[PDB]
């Protein structure tokens, strides 16, 4: 019945983590050498965070996964596998951050499938 | 950088190069008819002048 909020600082270090694992233990490897159930380890992970209804008692646990881009490059293969699979996305970008924005966060980008609904009604207006 | 965003670059590079060069087309059209203005123009000028260069006293 608590709420927990549960931070991983990154989550391409576990997957080159993974990476490493798989191919000592001599898995095939796929794109950029990694095995192929590295989306099913993140999907598995992070399915576990959701909301209880009252059935279950008024439990909540939220997660809050990182990902570290090399250059931008969102299309890579570990940001795209989590950007599909988590309810929203906040984009912070250096180019914002020198301009003089110091939380950079990219609002054009960002978006979020349960804004709103999580909103109180003053803020919402 | 990523090819994707190299080949976008091109292609916006290429639109503003054709964009500016349409630019240039009608600007010379524009400069082709402001030239024959000005020497219709000319002539009178020319006979103003000839009237002032007695008017002097």
């Amino acid at each position: 019945g608590k709420h927990v909020l549960v931070v991983y600082d990154d989550l391409s270090k576990q997957a080159a983590a993974y990476r490493e694992l798989s191919l000592l233990l001599r898995r095939p490897p796929g794109r950029e050498a990694y095995p192929g159930d590295i989306f099913y380890l993140h999907s598995r992970l992070l399915e576990r965070a959701a909301k209880l209804s009252d059935a279950k008692g008024g439990g909540s646990l939220t997660a809050l996964p990182f990902v570290e881009t090399q250059a931008g490059d969102i299309s890579a293969y570990i940001p795209t596998n989590v950007i599909s699979i988590t309810d929203g996305q906040i984009f912070l970008q250096s180019d914002l951050f020198f301009s003089g924005v110091r939380p950079a966060i990219n609002a054009g980008l960002s978006v979020s499938r349960v804004g709103g609904a999580a909103q109180i009604k003053a803020m919402k207006k | 950088a990523s090819l994707r965003d190299i080949k976008t670059r091109i292609n916006a590079t290429k639109k503003t190069s054709q964009i500016t060069k349409a630019m240039e087309m009608v600007s010379t059209s524009k400069l082709n008819r402001a030239e024959q203005n000005a020497k219709s123009f000319v002539p009178y000028m020319e006979k103003i002048q000839e009237v002032v260069a007695n008017v002097a006293l």
